[PDB]
């Protein structure tokens, strides 16, 4: 992203743009299912949903990083999400939480370097220090991965 | 979605092709988006200076400006801005589509509970809306004008 | 091609642009065009998905063989209804300028289903590019262009 | 008709006989018809090409089959070409009155050509009976039948 | 089974809860039944790849036939060498006891493999179930019942 | 314009949309403008940093007052060869067709670099809009809109 | 990084305005752009039809997929997939920036690392990028096949 | 290794004998090996020429050799131009072997763990080793000079 | 030996000497005569092996004997496997045109692992003379004599 | 080229491998060549030390220069004699076919002699430039070559 909002520098430019020089920002606009007030509801075309399933898209793209494979797409919550209830943050929380995330990413690998990844994957920058580290590793040690 | 796609989904839902009626219905939507075209570029020309103009005859020297009102704080006067400057911009969409649910879903799907929680005033933003109307229609033209203010008036009607 | 510009104009807090009002005009100066190419592809319904669905039988048999699924005489007259759905759904498109017609109303959700109607994907996409092809060879070149561009869209996206 | 019967009188030691010289007199006579006949053909070459290349690949999907010759878009309007040059042969015959303007331009050579072109001879040859029927539907009825010969004299030499 | 047990409570931060020791000890105590299962499945392999083939071949002749895949004796002994390769994995489960490792090398890409190989998933469906019929005729009643899980699975999980 | 489509296409996992493809096929039609408007400012360089120095100094004369920044020769020298600057990266916009390569090397940062360089950025903003006003003057209507389409770009960022 | 934006920020680090060499780099890039999108379209038509077609020429009948070899396991045919895939998705888009920078910025950053951590064999992987770009210079013509095999090439010589 | 030897090692681990492309890449390697030992002369007779054009372009009059900058000192000075030697000797030797495995296993083994723990400037040396490669491009020819630029480039990738 | 050349002059700071270039040009000129001599011994693999055993197994009875290794078939097939691994090896030491790639894989632990496996080196040996005989009869002159130069490598290190 | 390899293999406990008597026959039928060019570069020195003293003092002056060493007649005496021992030496490398015995008396502690000589080594450098290129114009193309050759290494050894 630009230089001058690093996070060191300004505390009070956190919820800034990213700028051209970072990646693409997803937000969830345009809910479907919500088609005026007037009775209708025998639409066809109905644009804004072929832009929130690219939302669920980016999900899986930033969480798993990859795509994930056609058997393993958790449908129950991508249709929770797209009627209206289940928000962006509770969607990756129910994510990070399936059998899929932590089969992949908790149980081949080091307690610290699966925290590490998962700081890498959800918040998306490396954690600073250890003032971080065993406070989410003494967090690890008393509920688990979901805590 | 456009009046184009509108049009695709009404023969859509009835099962059947394009013929003769939706194709006049077609073609008159490409003779009057030569003047849309034109109306886009000289809205987009003087945006702030309409939002300014509308605010300087309505809003301004009021209860609402003084201290005890909604657009007291700078904040709340930024919001204001902002919030004219969004139906002005919403107006400009729903008169390039020829289709005013694209506006209805994007703006007056929420809004109406945000000013009822805010305490917003409702009738303040139908006279600020007029006011959007009245400038855009010396602006523009006639019949480009009135096209707008059919969408603006779809907004100030679904806020009310 | 209205709608996405003016959403995509929607994610932005901005105006539609100087370059998608000249994409807005082209698109108005080549609609007359594309009507004409939506006339000739309306009037020759009928041969074009035959000529197509024969080719897809002749490329593929595993279809019309007992062990598949478009086995009778109802199936392959439900077989050329899809390919019907399929070359209407290209008109639209030609017309829109967009895909999004195509996309949300026969793309969006045709891998699920067609995984639970037994039907092989493969085989649509053949019979779509027989659509392809045939539509190239009726009309006139840099409009088959046009057309078969579309069409590629829908093989593509089928796939 | 003129360099056949000179051509038959010069093997011969002797000048051009009365049979001869009223074989010519008939076809001057009926060349402005001929002419008339040309000018139909010259007129219709768009269309009547399109419909006999369509009614080939009804009754014959081998070669617009992938493993066949004509798959794609420019190998189909090469056999567009081939029918369009067909075409053209046919209307140089019905103007000059023999075949050998049809002969010595696209008749002589042709089976090698075409087994070296790994293209079939009986799909060409239903392409030109293709374009025997489109050319008898558009014009007047002894004339299609004039027409149609000098056709069926493509179409028996092709294969 | 016990894997899956040991990473259940490794997510939490408690111990191995009794109530799983139990399922483990009662593992445990059929691991025998288990054991013989697999054995009787092991030995008689090719029987049941036989019978399975059989079974498919009448039930969907298309892979027979030579638009489809399995068209050729090259082709055909793939086909039965990927029957052999599930008839493996359906004996690893049995041993295992919990679908785990059959999972993770026959499952969990199966469709985007099949999908880029051409071949349909429902006619190894159906393949995997004539396996599980030709099974369910080699062994007792609980014997069958229990291969018939696995073998449950898999035919659940190709589609 | 194509790195703006291709990051936008590639936050996301598809593939882009063929709506960007029209709108780059569009972009890569406009380029001649494009680049004729480019040249044209070009090649006319001094005469705007002249005009433009002009009307700022006639607007605001405080920076060539002894408090201000812009005075004396050299620290006037380094003021037009700032409005030098913006001229360039305004052209570089111009081919690029759209803000990225001029708000990456002109933008992003300039308000601390003007702040702690003592120079008010509102008499900047009043020089790239008497740049705009030269250019205007300099081009023809088609072409000074779209040059002051990137001009007002520059004036808005500066503030 | 584009081609365009590549010929801007040569010519900015100078300081340098646009020359007459820039205008010619990028005129050219503007008379290939035709055929740089027709290729990019029929490569979007059947990517996964490429991606078959090379595995069945290179590694299909192999050791690779037999047991022992890397692909053995299913899900390490479908993790091959995805590479295969992967490679030919970003070779389009370097194709279509007319710029490699792409693939040296998102493909081929780490992957000598990651492939030699996972033991994932090196030339079979150089060897299934060739029958890709076989079979895509096959199916898009030599014209645009030559372009398309230079970023094809210029991952297969990165990833050695 | 050679390509030679890895042609020899790739037949090996199948079991396979020396097949026919086995025999036409040995034959390939056959041909170029002419021009590929006239290089390595004509390299190895100016090679300290090279080093001083390469620093003359790149590293001098920069604020490296200014104090602060890490070839301030004299011993940091030689020890620079004993790096730019090295890569240009090694990468002679991955030229005339026709395989860049020597590079893998003697220049860029444990090579960034030593520049790190030196404070080295990592890409003031990619820049230093890409002026190398002009410089030997320019003075051993274009179709030489390719094989010369592919290993230098392959030192500058792996050192990045 | 463009390996040796290259350590040897690497374990010196000094470069490629060019009396070395002279070895490698010439060795780059005899290379296509070691192809030839390489392919040859490729294509006649299992008439080598059949002589070679033929001339072990009339030379020495012992193995043969049950008190021998090679009793039986399966151990008398591993054997003329061996016999089969040591011509591959000549064969890549044929063409790489120095014995390093061949004692790299057949001699550098050989007689360990042969007394740990209970056979006697010296019969490899005449094993390995056979193959250079049957050769020898196989080839020319100048062919056998440089094919007997590695062959009488392999015999020199098996003992 | 013989002692190169004999100490090669003489280091090893290995004999001389066939291949390095490859190079060693190769070297022998190359020898006559050899001689050939030896006795045309023998018999021509004066020449040659004229045309090295021509090119090197118009190159570089400052030798002839009074602060340079090789000032007046005595000092360019001995400055041409040094150049007739280096054509020398090359005479015996270009016999012995590998550089020993030319660097083993001209190259391995000479850069100690000219520096406490006072004379710049580029200057020495710089003559057997001067005299390969007089060299090569006496000889023909593939011997201008192989004289090149070691005048190459001589002039890589003072630099
Ligand atoms: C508290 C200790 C601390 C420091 C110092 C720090 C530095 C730091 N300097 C950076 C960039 C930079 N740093 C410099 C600084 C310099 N370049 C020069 O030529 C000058 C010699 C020198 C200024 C005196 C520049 C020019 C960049 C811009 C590189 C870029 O963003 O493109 C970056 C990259 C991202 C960003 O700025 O926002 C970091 C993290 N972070 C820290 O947490
Ligand atoms: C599941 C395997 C696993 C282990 C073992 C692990 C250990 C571990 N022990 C740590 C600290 C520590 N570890 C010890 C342990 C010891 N020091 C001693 O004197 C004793 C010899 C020994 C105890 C028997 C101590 C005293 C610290 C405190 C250092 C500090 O936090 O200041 C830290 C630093 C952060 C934190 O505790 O929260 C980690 C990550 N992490 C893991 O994921
Ligand atoms: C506008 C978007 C749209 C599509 C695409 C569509 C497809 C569609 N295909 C169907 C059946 C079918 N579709 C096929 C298709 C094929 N035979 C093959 O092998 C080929 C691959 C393929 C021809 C392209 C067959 C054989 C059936 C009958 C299957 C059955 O009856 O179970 C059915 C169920 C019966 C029906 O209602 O007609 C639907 C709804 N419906 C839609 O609204
Ligand atoms: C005036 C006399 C004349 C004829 C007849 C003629 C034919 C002709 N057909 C060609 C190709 C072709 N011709 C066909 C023909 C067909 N597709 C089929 O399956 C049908 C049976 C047939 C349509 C009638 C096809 C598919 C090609 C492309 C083959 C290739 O490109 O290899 C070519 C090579 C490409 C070209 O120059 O166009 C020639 C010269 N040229 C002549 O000068
Ligand atoms: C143990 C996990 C595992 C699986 C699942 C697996 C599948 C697998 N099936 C293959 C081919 C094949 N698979 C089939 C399958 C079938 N015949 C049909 O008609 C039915 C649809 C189905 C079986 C009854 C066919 C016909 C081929 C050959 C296809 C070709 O050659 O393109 C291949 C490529 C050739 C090979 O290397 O064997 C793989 C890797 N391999 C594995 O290691
Ligand atoms: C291409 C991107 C880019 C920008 C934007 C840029 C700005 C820039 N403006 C500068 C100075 C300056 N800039 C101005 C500016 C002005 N005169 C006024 O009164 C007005 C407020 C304004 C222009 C009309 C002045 C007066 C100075 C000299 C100030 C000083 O010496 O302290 C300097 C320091 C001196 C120098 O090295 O040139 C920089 C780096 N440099 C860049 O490379
Ligand atoms: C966009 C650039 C990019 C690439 C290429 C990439 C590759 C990549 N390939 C992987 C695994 C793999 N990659 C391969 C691929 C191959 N092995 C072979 O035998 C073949 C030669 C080759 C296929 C052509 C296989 C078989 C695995 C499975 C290893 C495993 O997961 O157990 C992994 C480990 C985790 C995972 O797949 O989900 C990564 C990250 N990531 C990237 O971001
Ligand atoms: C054959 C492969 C190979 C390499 C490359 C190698 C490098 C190497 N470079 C070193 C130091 C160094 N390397 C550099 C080089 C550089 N610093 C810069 O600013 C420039 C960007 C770059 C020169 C182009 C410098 C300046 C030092 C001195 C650090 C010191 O000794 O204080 C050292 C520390 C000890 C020593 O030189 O004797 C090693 C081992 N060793 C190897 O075996
Ligand atoms: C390419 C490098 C290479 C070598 C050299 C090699 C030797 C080799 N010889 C073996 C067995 C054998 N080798 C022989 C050898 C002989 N028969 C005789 O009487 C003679 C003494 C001699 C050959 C004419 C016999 C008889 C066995 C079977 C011995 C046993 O089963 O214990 C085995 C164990 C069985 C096997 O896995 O093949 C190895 C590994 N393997 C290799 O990969
Ligand atoms: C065969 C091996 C061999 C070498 C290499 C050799 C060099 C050699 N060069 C000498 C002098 C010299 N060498 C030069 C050299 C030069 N003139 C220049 O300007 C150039 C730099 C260069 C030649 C073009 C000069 C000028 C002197 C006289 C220097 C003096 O008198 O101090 C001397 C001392 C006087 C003598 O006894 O000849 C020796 C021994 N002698 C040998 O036996």
């Amino acid at each position: 992203g630009p230089g001058i909002n690093n996070q060191v520098s300004n505390p009070s430019a956190r919820g800034l743009a990213p700028g051209s020089l970072g990646p693409k920002v997803f937000k969830l606009d345009q809910l479907p299912g919500t088609i005026g007030k007037k009775a209708a509801k025998g639409a066809s075309v109905k644009f804004s949903e072929s832009s929130t399933q690219a939302v669920i898209k980016a999900t899986y793209l930033q969480v798993f990083g990859r795509d994930v494979y056609e058997g393993q797409r958790l449908k129950v919550q991508e249709i929770k999400l797209e009627n209206g209830e289940i928000s962006v943050r509770d969607f990756v929380r129910a994510l990070a939480k399936s059998d899929l995330f932590r089969k992949l990413y908790w149980t081949p690998f080091y307690v610290c370097k699966a925290i590490e990844y998962i700081h890498r994957r959800l918040l998306g920058r490396p954690t600073y220090g250890r003032q971080e580290n065993n406070k989410y590793f003494d967090i690890a040690s008393k509920k688990g991965l979901y805590a | 979605q456009d009046a184009i796609t509108a049009v695709i989904n009404s023969a859509d839902v009835q099962g059947k092709y394009l013929d003769t009626a939706a194709l006049e219905k077609l073609k008159a939507y490409f003779s009057t988006g030569e003047l849309r075209v034109r109306a886009a570029t000289t809205i987009s020309a003087n945006a702030a200076a309409i939002v300014k103009e509308a605010v300087a005859k309505s809003l301004l020297y009021s209860d609402i400006t003084r201290p005890g009102g909604n657009m007291y704080t700078t904040r709340r006067y930024a919001a204001c801005i902002r919030d004219l400057d969004y139906y002005l911009r919403y107006a400009t969409y729903a008169m390039l589509a020829g289709d005013p649910s694209i506006l209805d879903e994007r703006v007056l799907n929420g809004l109406k509970e945000t000013y009822n929680s805010l305490g917003v005033p409702v009738g303040a933003t139908v006279q600020a809306i007029q006011a959007i109307k009245e400038v855009t229609a010396s602006l523009v033209g006639a019949d480009a004008g009135k096209e707008m203010g059919i969408y603006l008036d779809y907004i100030s009607s679904g806020l009310s | 091609i209205v709608t996405k510009s003016i959403v995509n104009a929607d994610a932005e807090a901005r105006y539609l642009s100087p370059g998608e009002l000249d994409r807005i005009k082209s698109f108005v100066a080549g609609g007359q065009q594309r009507l004409r190419i939506a006339q000739a592809l309306t009037d020759n319904r009928e041969r074009l998905v035959k000529q197509a669905g024969d080719q897809l039988f002749q490329k593929r048999p595993d279809v019309v063989s007992p062990g598949g699924n478009a086995y009778g005489q109802e199936m392959t007259a439900t077989c050329l209804r899809d390919l019907d759905y399929y070359l209407r759904l290209v008109t639209y498109g030609i017309v829109a300028g967009d895909v999004t017609p195509i996309e949300e109303i026969g793309v969006i959700g045709v891998r699920e289903m067609y995984k639970s109607l037994g039907t092989p994907i493969e085989a649509v996409g053949e019979g779509v590019r027989a659509l392809k092809n045939a539509a190239s060879t009726l009309l006139s070149a840099e409009d088959a262009a046009e057309a078969g561009s579309y069409f590629d869209y829908v093989v593509g996206a089928l796939q």
